[PDB]
DNA sequence: CACGTCCCTCTCGA
RNA sequence: AUCGAGAGGG
């Protein structure tokens, strides 16, 4: 298409950085059966997270984008029906404008 | 003709009688006649005399006639051997009859 | 794309092991006369490749072509009075 | 105009309509041959089967020449031929012709032939 | 849930010019280097990424080295230019 | 050129398939292969005396070949050979060497078995060759041990299971063992003479010990050539070399120092070239590569290009091709070949008193001047170039030379579109030498081709003898093609403008006057040159636009036509009626003019002549064409805009259907969807809301088509039939409509939505692809995008599902080849097999046969005898005097009513018969000689007095009619066999005679006199005779064609309406597959099962028949399964409890709505439980009284044993119905049956059909009709009903999947595939393996798949080609027994006399 | 050899249209290589249309080998052939 | 485990 | 030239 335009790839080191920074509790202490209602964390479909807030994150997270302080190319979804939370930094996705 | 109920034991036994064609049917297909069916037309059966006539009339080998199979649920409701050749009477829409032959594979 | 393959996915490929690596806007190396300054219409017409070149520290390398309107392109800076004059089109 | 194709006007392509210009670029270069025996255009003395005399004694046509059919519009020697003929199938006007060396510093040639083609019955639009 | 779309484009991704030479320069820079490690026993050579670069480029056929068999045919094609939206 | 030769002429009639011996290699060749070098002495041109013309072919053109002197062209190449140190396995016989050693003693050299064994003496009966060879091996690789005796024979060494690695065998004993190939070789040797002859071998052309190479066998260049530009040899000749310097390291490495090791790994290593060398696409291996893969020889012959690409299909010279463009001022059968091409293009016309003049002029001509000559080929024969020659000029041709000169103008040509999957894609026009580059070909004979204008492309080819040239003008000529066997009608016809403008012309309101009355009379170029009376005369003389029309169509022709309400004052011009040649009343349109069935074109081509219809042709699109010049016509946006108050009605239309399908929205939003039975409630929804839709937007097609004036330029060019559809006209002005990709509706491809600016779970017909919008108003951003998608869905079958059909035809073309009809009227194929006995079982030809009535069958049994019967003994039902010229002198007369009661009782034993043939009814049928034209075309001829009786006697009509049947000949014959087969060919055919000349009909419908009477007899005779297929004709690569064709094609015309899909990739393209291939595993298999004879019209007959094979199992009311403990403890158990063991319950919960959907209880679930189980189980269970229906099981570890007894009682117990009948749907069908008054009748009846294929159980159940019974899976049908039974499936599922879209392909092409795999045994499928492995000849079999396999097995059986077959001859390069060629020519000394 | 009498005919009377339009080429080819033609050139040149006139007059000189399956035959002589076409 | 419609027109690379 | 790769046309 016209405005669609393709990924290229960025670092996910300082996107990581920022989630435990508000509210990830990292993989290796899980607590499933005590925290079970826990919508996953994806960076880059690496599962390394799970959140308290969901709502409150997806907001926390979407104006960083619509900032500049994350990159305005990495999609990132949250499947509220699944408690979930896919980041991408990947190169190759085609994204359009809106 | 024998007429076995479920199953018969393989102890075969059958061909062993040089004067005797041992016949064998089942009571699960004989429960309908298959020879009734829309699609099933008349086969009749070609004496020894008609097949050899049929076979010089039409200039034919054996091999270039239309076989029938041995097993054909026909050919043993007619009790057909190997060599017996039976003429076939189907409604063609181009004839109304039209003769077949087929020989007993 | 290209781009974010220049500006850095390179020195990443390095990793005797080698440090930055440096390239050079698109130059050929002809038979007596050496550094030639290639241009895109130079080598269309005269049947070269329009390699950059690779060099790092353990030194050089080899040949990269450029895609015009890219980095180490000399056409991305350049304007519509340059290019007419570089028989190259707007 | 029958079955989708269409009737054109005669007065309206003599003024002009859809004329297209066409252009072709044969190419060749003198090869390197080890010991540093190596090719040379040039009108020859094996030979092709086509007219060499629209060439010059450089192995080349100059532009502005029409040409036809399975004329030379190079001239090369490997006496010993490697001259290139025009299309078998094209009728154009030579445009332009270069001259420059490979990054082997082989002696490279790249003639160019210009024709006009004029809407015809049987082209398609 | 649902069975896994296999056409879903969201999920497909789309290889561009970079990461073509990526592909490329890895399989070369990781074969160059191996005649570092024979280099032992600058002299080093370097045509091996100049022309194994060339080759792709001009073949289509995405390098995979030399010896490309079937492997990745027709990634490099010449450009059309007929018309400017051509 | 090629030299004469003294070596006699002759064809090659029998093709050898052997093996070489390794002696018979080095018995021919001309060389030993000693050196490896390429050819190089001193590198110089002279090659080396070891490879390469060591005195095989030669190397250079300047150079004559060692052996024989002629060198290069005529050359045929000297094999060579190299004496292998060590025997090697032969690629292809690889598996064949082990099947063998598998069945010899691979110590004693004899059979592992012999005749002494039962089922040996019976494999060995077989004479087979090869399923003997095969029956041998099964039952010869288990016993493994050369017994002694056993009743002696004879040494007893246990045989080794054999297996192969790759290239190498072993075998086990107890012994690892890695089978030697000399020393199998040296048991194949020792196995006994008549041993390895029984086993599918032969005693001198295909010994065993020869699939084991010795001595390899050298090509010569020609096959491995050499080209200079220096020098670089074939793929092959390295090849060679590679085999070379891998035998010289081992005719070295063994003569000395043998290490074993080296010794047995070089072996290895050239086992490994002379394998890949024959193939190098072998199973297991690395596949060699040079410098690379490497060209193994049996690459140069797979299939598709290489000898199936070099002999089944050839470039050829004499041949052309350009851009195609359309006239209207050529003759049908032209074709205007560019000048440029005609001087290219040439003849080798011989010289002779009768052209020597022109030839000579041609010469001077040269070949610069248009009408000149190229070459002029002496009586020496050298060529003589007319461009260069300096005799150019002064030559002096002699008689007896050729000129190959310019093609020109009526010269014969084949020309040809390129998808040539028609016998009308390839014609053969007169030449008509014209300028510019283009190929211009009549607008008539763009339908046979299937060819527009826009870039479309031509080929032509050039006749070179005489011969050719009459071959194509005498058989492929356009106009001899003009009525097609495939659907026995017309394929070319008035198309695109000439149609428009001929019912615009054939108007009332349309007058032309006198100044372009003359002009349009001059076109006519047969014209009269009589100015017709004019319709209109003294007011201003008019003519009618028919009235002018009509003296192009030629004086002789009576048609007539009946449309909706068509008088015989026809109303709005209705119908169509033609008398004499001029036009009665009606409108001209695609029905009068186009390929109809019985259009004009037919009639005029059967009555007139196939050259004569052609000129009608032109003298149509020259006068038609004329008239739409000056009158003009055009079309803009105007004609697809109704706006007035009909888009204010469409709009409507389509709101309630977004209500209408809102109903059903909300109606299952709370469940109450009443579910269809069968569908679910989603799939049910959306079939009624799918066609709430496709019935509405197809509602607002017809508003639209309804507003538009007859002055709308869209709407008039679709009423002629010029282009367009109904659709067309819906879509671009009222709305386009749902969009269907893969059958169904738009999906979700997002989750559960549809698109991203769509609501999610979104049912409704916006958001599920249905555009409410037409073209005109323009779609949305939504409607645009749904529409794009159902368009490359049929972009796709148009460019994708293409290979499917091409392929499929392929196949069918492949295995009905030979098949043509002899000169018995048999239908054969190359072996002289009968496939039928008379072609289409009537022995008729397709284009003389048309679609009449047998006016003998459907209506009342009243009108029949008021139709027919005619009682001389009578005053009132007797033939009034008035008819006859004796009524009143017969009436009463009673040796004469005998006779009308012979006819009138022979006439009712036909109504009866039809009947019984076509029981539905129908009584129009396609049959020779239109009878209802030839008395029409005989009252016109007699003039026909209404009035005046007929001069016919009784003994006249009943009597002329007995006498013509009799002359009525199919097959020719005299012993009762063949004329037992004549009455049933005709049988039918006599039917409708017998109907039509009625005594009754013939004097009081058709007033016949007598002269007019005989005139009908003979006509009626002869148009008969001429309708007999001709012993020639090649049928089966005919109905090949014609029905393959329709196939390809229909699905390239599928984006023509963009996203309709429809069933062309539905049921079409797929089943056919399916039954081309057969394969047991059908997509569908449905059994339409018919009720039962008396109450079949009475539901609940048919309600209890459907729970009576339904099946069901305990899995499918089953809820939930629970183990527990208990030994007594349930809560709402405990009731039912009052009224050894194990602890361990087994407790299951029932649903109500299923228990009582298949009128099930409880008992019966449970007594059926109890039954399957015995007394091995304990059950219970409640009531239907009950609140909850459960079942209570007790054993009678058991906590994971009993699991396995609900998992086998759940799908493994059988409650009611039969198995595999997975599903059931009731339905009521309108079949036909005759009332008591006779006359056909329209009584409905109940029937089931099902989702599963178990025949032989299904049809013995009672409450049925077991003569009625019918499931689509044939391949069950051959199965239970017998062979002869599934042939007519067989059909009946080919018809049922081309009567859908291009719904006509005539019987005989369908029935002859049909009982090609039929008439075997049993489904002999349309496969590589199905029908490619009969008896054929080896060349034909290896035409089609499994190309150099074939030969293999062709060569190691020691096979033999009859050369009988199409394919051997054209790959042997020989005139093929095919129409022309199934004759042959002589001349007798007597005749050459008699006119001496 | 075998071979069957003409007394014994069974195939169809006419002539099949492959017959007539190899008859009609072999003899034009025939014509066209300076063969005598037995008929009456009526102002002809093109050697089709004089053996077309030869077959009208039925003056060809070719007897037709129809070729039955079982490999025996039966000729027809041309001008003993009906040709309806 | 082998087929995978038919032709036709150009471009380039060992 | 030959093999391979690709883009079009009907
Ligand atoms: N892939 C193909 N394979 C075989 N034959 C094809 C193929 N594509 C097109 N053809 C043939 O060429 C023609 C294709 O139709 P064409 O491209 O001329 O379009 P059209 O029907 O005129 O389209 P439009 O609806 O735009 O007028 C048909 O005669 C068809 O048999
Ligand atoms: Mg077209
Ligand atoms: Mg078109
Ligand atoms: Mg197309
Ligand atoms: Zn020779
Ligand atoms: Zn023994």
């Amino acid at each position: 298409s016209l405005m669609s335009c393709i990924s290229v790839g960025t670092d996910p080191m300082p996107i990581i950085t920022f989630l435990s920074e508000w509210g990830m509790e990292p993989l290796e202490d899980y607590v499933p059966h005590q925290s079970p209602d826990a919508t996953r964390v994806f960076v880059n479909g690496v599962w390394h997270g799970v959140h308290r807030n969901p709502a409150r994150l997806m907001e926390t997270l979407r104006t960083l984008r619509r900032k500049g302080d994350i990159n305005p190319e990495v999609s990132m979804i949250r499947d509220i029906r699944e408690k979930e939370l896919k980041i991408f930094t990947d190169a190759g996705r085609v994204y359009r404008p809106l | 003709i024998f007429v076995y109920q479920n199953n018969i034991t393989p102890s075969k036994l059958v061909p062993s009688i040089p004067p005797a064609t041992i016949e064998t049917f089942n009571e699960a297909a004989l429960v309908v006649n298959i020879t009734h069916h829309e699609l099933v037309p008349k086969h009749i059966r070609l004496s020894s005399d008609e097949k050899r006539e049929l076979l010089k009339r039409y200039r034919l080998k054996e091999s270039q006639l239309p076989r029938i199979q041995r097993a054909d649920p026909v050919a043993l409701y007619l009790g057909l051997k190997r060599g017996e050749v039976v003429k076939i009477i189907r409604k063609s829409e181009t004839s109304g009859r039209y003769a077949s032959y087929r020989i007993c594979m | 794309s290209f781009n974010q393959f220049v500006d850095y996915t390179l020195q990443d490929i390095i990793c005797i092991s080698f440090g930055k690596i440096y390239v050079t806007k698109p130059m050929v190396n002809e038979s007596d006369g050496v550094t030639h300054a290639l241009y895109p219409q130079e080598a269309r017409l005269r049947n070269l490749t329009y390699s950059s070149g690779l060099f790092v520290d353990v030194v050089f390398i080899g040949r990269l072509p450029i895609m015009l309107r890219s980095k180490n392109c000399y056409l991305s800076e350049a304007t519509e009075s340059d290019l007419y004059k570089l028989k190259e089109c707007p | 105009n029958q079955e989708d194709s269409m009737i054109m006007n005669q007065s309206s392509i003599d003024r002009g309509l859809f004329r297209s210009l066409f252009f072709r670029s044969y190419m060749d270069q003198e090869k390197k041959y080890g010991m540093s025996i190596t090719e040379t255009f040039e009108k020859p003395q094996r030979m092709k089967h086509g007219t060499y005399d629209k060439l010059d004694d450089d192995g080349l046509i100059a532009p502005g020449v029409r040409v036809s059919g399975e004329d030379v519009i190079i001239g090369k020697t490997t006496k010993r031929d490697a001259s290139t003929p025009l299309r078998s199938t094209e009728n154009g006007i030579v445009d332009q012709v270069l001259v420059t060396t490979n990054q082997d510093g082989l002696k490279f040639v790249k003639v160019r032939v210009r024709t006009t083609k004029i809407p015809q019955i049987g082209d398609k639009f | 849930k649902d069975q896994d779309d296999r056409d879903h484009f969201g999920k497909k991704r789309l290889d561009l010019a970079g990461p073509l030479l990526a592909q490329l320069f890895k399989t070369l820079f990781k074969k160059l280097t191996k005649d570092i490690f024979r280099y032992m026993q600058l002299a080093i050579n370097a045509k091996t990424i100049t022309s194994g670069l060339k080759y792709a480029l001009a073949t289509g056929n995405w390098g995979e080295q030399k010896k490309a068999m079937s492997s990745r045919a027709g990634v490099s094609q010449v450009l059309n230019r007929y018309t400017y939206s051509s | 050129g090629q030299q004469y030769s003294s070596a006699p002429l002759r064809t090659v009639k029998e093709v050898q398939f052997g093996l070489f011996s390794p002696e018979e290699v080095r018995a021919i060749s001309v060389a030993k292969i000693r050196f490896p070098e390429t050819m190089d002495e001193t590198q110089t041109r002279a090659k080396i005396g070891g490879l390469n013309d060591p005195r095989l072919g030669s190397i250079d053109r300047n150079l004559k070949c060692q052996t024989c002197q002629e060198g290069m062209n005529e050359c045929p190449g000297h094999f060579g050979h190299i004496d292998l140190a060590k025997p090697v396995f032969h690629v292809g016989f690889i598996a064949k060497i082990k099947k063998v050693c598998e069945c010899v003693c691979m110590h004693c050299g004899k059979l592992l078995l012999d005749e002494h064994n039962e089922l040996m003496r019976q494999a060995l009966a077989i004479k087979d060759s090869k399923k003997r060879f095969a029956a041998i091996w099964t039952l010869c690789k288990t016993k493994m041990v050369c017994e002694t005796d056993v009743p002696s024979r004879g040494c007893g060494n246990t045989q080794p299971t054999i297996r192969k690695d790759g290239l190498k065998l072993v075998g086990s004993w107890k012994e690892l063992r890695v089978l030697s190939t000399e020393e199998i070789l040296n048991i194949f040797k020792h196995i006994s003479v008549k041993d390895f002859t029984s086993l599918g071998f032969n005693e001198v052309f295909s010994r065993p010990e020869w699939m084991i190479l010795t001595c390899l066998p050298v090509p010569p260049p020609p096959v491995r050539p050499s080209i200079s530009f220096q020098r670089g040899e074939d793929d092959l000749t390295f090849k060679l070399a590679d085999i070379l310097k891998a035998n010289i390291s081992l005719e070295t490495l063994e003569h000395n120092g043998a290490p074993h090791h080296a010794i047995e790994e070089a072996e290895s290593l050239l086992q490994f070239h002379v394998a890949t060398y024959m193939d190098n696409d072998i199973a297991g291996q690395p596949q060699a590569l040079q410098k690379s893969p490497v060209k193994s020889i049996r690459a140069r012959l797979k299939g598709k290009e290489g000898r199936r690409g070099n002999l089944m299909g050839k470039r050829v010279d004499f041949s052309a091709r350009t851009v195609i463009s359309g006239d209207p001022n050529l003759e049908l059968d032209q074709v205007g070949v560019p000048k440029s091409i005609a001087k290219t293009l040439t003849y080798p016309e011989v010289v002779t008193p009768y052209n020597i003049d022109r030839l000579t002029q041609l010469v001077r001509n040269g070949p610069n001047e248009h009408p000149g000559a190229k070459y002029v080929i002496r009586d020496s024969g050298d060529r003589i170039d007319l461009r260069y020659s300096k005799r150019a000029g002064d030559i002096q041709l002699q008689y007896g030379w050729k000129v190959e000169r310019h093609i020109m103008d009526n010269d014969p040509v084949l020309f040809n579109r390129q998808p040539s999957l028609h016998k009308m894609s390839m014609m053969a026009h007169r030449v008509k030498v014209i300028p510019y580059s283009t190929f211009r070909l009549n607008l008539s004979v763009t339908s046979p081709y299937n060819a527009d204008f826009d870039g479309d492309e031509m080929n032509l080819h050039v006749p070179q003898s005489e011969e050719t040239r009459a071959e194509l003008s005498q058989l492929c000529a356009v106009p001899l093609q003009i009525v097609s066997p495939q659907s026995n009608k017309p394929c070319m016809g008035i198309v695109q403008d000439t149609l428009c403008g001929i019912r615009k012309l054939t108007l009332r309101d349309t007058f032309i006057e006198l100044d372009q009355v003359l002009n349009m009379l001059y076109w006519v170029p047969d014209w009269d040159g009589v100015i017709p009376t004019p319709a209109i005369i003294k007011p201003k003389p008019l003519w009618s636009g028919k009235q002018i029309l009509s003296v192009a169509i030629p004086n002789g022709i009576h048609l007539q036509r009946f449309d909706e309400g068509t008088t015989l004052l026809s109303p709005k011009d209705n119908g169509m009626l033609i008398i004499d040649g001029q036009i009665i009343f009606g409108v001209v349109e695609k029905k009068t003019v186009g390929s109809s069935n019985g259009g004009l074109i037919h009639v005029v081509t059967r009555e007139k002549g196939p050259q004569v219809c052609a000129k009608l042709f032109g003298n149509i699109q020259k006068v038609v064409n004329f008239w739409l010049l000056h009158n003009g016509f055009s079309t803009g946006i105007g004609d697809t805009i109704a706006d007035g108050p009909t888009m204010r009605e469409i709009t409507e239309t389509i709101a309630e259907a977004k209500k209408k399908v809102l109903d059903v929205t909300k109606e299952a939003q709370a469940n109450l969807l009443t579910a269809k039975h069968g569908m679910t409630l989603r799939e049910s929804f959306e079939d009624n809301v799918v066609r709430f839709l496709n019935e509405a937007r197809d509602k607002a097609g017809r508003l639209a088509e309804v507003n538009l004036k007859d002055l709308n330029n869209v709407k008039q060019m679709v009423m002629a039939g010029s282009k367009g559809s109904f659709i067309n006209i819906a879509q671009m002005s009222a709305c386009v409509g749902q969009q269907s990709v893969e059958g169904k509706r738009i999906a979700f491809g997002f989750v559960d939505r549809t698109l991203p600016h769509f609501s999610k779970d979104d049912y409704s017909p916006e958001s599920k692809g249905f555009v409410e919008n037409s073209y005109l108003r323009g779609l949305t951003p939504q409607e645009f995008f749904f529409h794009a998608m159902g368009g490359r869905e049929g972009l796709i079958d148009t460019a994708v599902k293409t290979a499917e059909t091409g392929y499929i035809q392929r196949r069918l073309v492949k295995a009905l080849e030979d098949i043509m009809v002899h000169y018995d009227n048999t239908t054969r194929n190359s072996l002289g097999n009968v496939i039928q006995f008379i072609y289409g079982e009537d022995g008729m030809d397709a284009a003389h046969i048309e679609k009449q009535s047998l006016d003998t069958i459907g209506g009342s049994d009243a009108a029949f005898e008021k139709r027919y019967r005619v009682d001389l003994l009578n005053t009132d039902h007797t033939l009034d005097p008035s008819l006859l010229e004796s009524g009143s002198e017969i009436l009463g007369d009673l040796k004469l009513q005998v006779l009308l009661d012979e006819e009138y009782k022979q006439l009712v034993k036909d109504r009866k018969f039809l009947r019984e043939v076509f029981v539905d009814g129908e009584a129009n049928w396609p049959l020779p000689v239109n009878i209802r034209r030839i008395i029409q075309n005989a009252q016109q001829t007699f003039h026909i007095d209404h009035t005046k009786p007929s001069d016919l006697t009784i003994k006249d009509i009943v009597l002329g009619v007995k006498d013509l049947q009799e002359n009525l000949l199919v097959l020719r014959g005299k012993n009762e066999i063949i004329q037992n087969a004549q009455r049933d060919a005709v049988t039918l055919f006599c039917c409708l005679l017998r109907s039509r000349l009625a005594t009754r009909r013939v004097l009081q419908e058709y007033r016949l006199t007598k002269q007019a009477f005989d005139w009908v007899l003979s006509n009626i005779e002869a148009q008969f005779l001429r309708s007999v297929v001709h012993p020639g004709e090649m049928v089966g690569v005919l109905a090949a064609q014609s029905i393959g064709e329709p196939a390809t094609q229909m699905t390239l015309n599928t984006f023509h309406f963009a996203g309709v899909a429809s069933k062309k990739v539905t049921s079409g393209v797929p089943r056919l597959k399916e039954i081309l291939n057969v394969a047991k595993n059908m997509k569908t298999p449905s059994l339409t099962v018919y009720l039962e004879p008396g109450h079949a019209a009475d539901q609940e007959q048919a309600k209890l028949i459907r729970s009576a094979i339904e099946h069901t199992t305990l899995k499918s009311v089953t809820i939930a399964s629970e183990i527990y403990y208990d030994p007594t403890v349930i809560p709402e158990d405990e009731e039912i409890i009052q009224l050894q063991q194990s602890p361990w319950l087994l407790r299951l919960e029932l649903d109500r709505a299923a228990m009582n959907d298949k009128d099930l209880t409880m008992g019966q679930v449970g007594e059926r439980i109890k039954q399957t189980f015995k007394n091995d189980l304990f059950v219970i269970w409640s009531e239907d009284n009950d609140e909850k229906l459960i079942i209570r099981c007790r054993v009678v570890e058991e906590d994971h044993m009993l699991k396995k007894i609900e998992n086998t009682m759940l799908e493994n117990i059988t409650l009611r119905g039969v198995e595999n009948i997975e599903r059931v749907v009731m339905m009521k069908y309108d079949r036909k049956v005759p009332s008591p008054t006779g006359e056909y009748v329209k009584e409905p009846e109940w029937v089931l059909e099902t989702d599963g294929v178990n025949l032989s159980e299904v049809m013995t159940v009672p409450g049925i009709d077991p003569t009625r019974i019918y499931t689509n899976s044939f391949i069950d049908i051959m199965e239970v009903l017998g062979i002869e039974a599934g042939r007519a499936a067989l059909y009946k599922e080919v018809y049922n999947v081309i009567a859908s879209d291009g719904s006509y392909v005539n019987y005989r092409h369908m029935a002859l595939l049909v009982d090609v795999m039929t008439t075997q045994g049993g489904l002999t499928s349309v496969t590589r393996h199905g029908f490619n492995r009969s008896n054929t000849g080896a060349l034909m079999r290896c035409s089609f798949e499994e190309t150099v396999e074939i030969l293999f097995e062709a060569g190691a059986s020691a096979e033999l080609d009859d050369c009988r077959g199409v394919s051997e001859n054209v790959i042997l390069g020989q005139m093929a027994p095919i129409g022309t060629g199934a004759f042959d020519v002589m001349i007798d000394e007597e005749s050459l006399v008699k006119y001496m | 050899e075998k071979a069957i009498p003409k007394d014994q005919r069974a195939t169809t009377p006419y002539m099949t249209k492959y017959e007539r339009a190899r008859i009609l080429g072999t003899r034009a080819l025939q014509i066209s290589m300076n063969a005598p033609v037995f008929v009456d050139l009526e102002g002809e040149t093109d050697p089709l249309r004089i053996a077309m006139k030869e077959l009208a007059e039925k003056k060809i000189p070719l007897v037709i080998r129809r070729y039955l399956p079982d490999g025996s035959f039966e000729d027809w002589s041309v001008e003993e052939l009906i040709v309806d076409l």
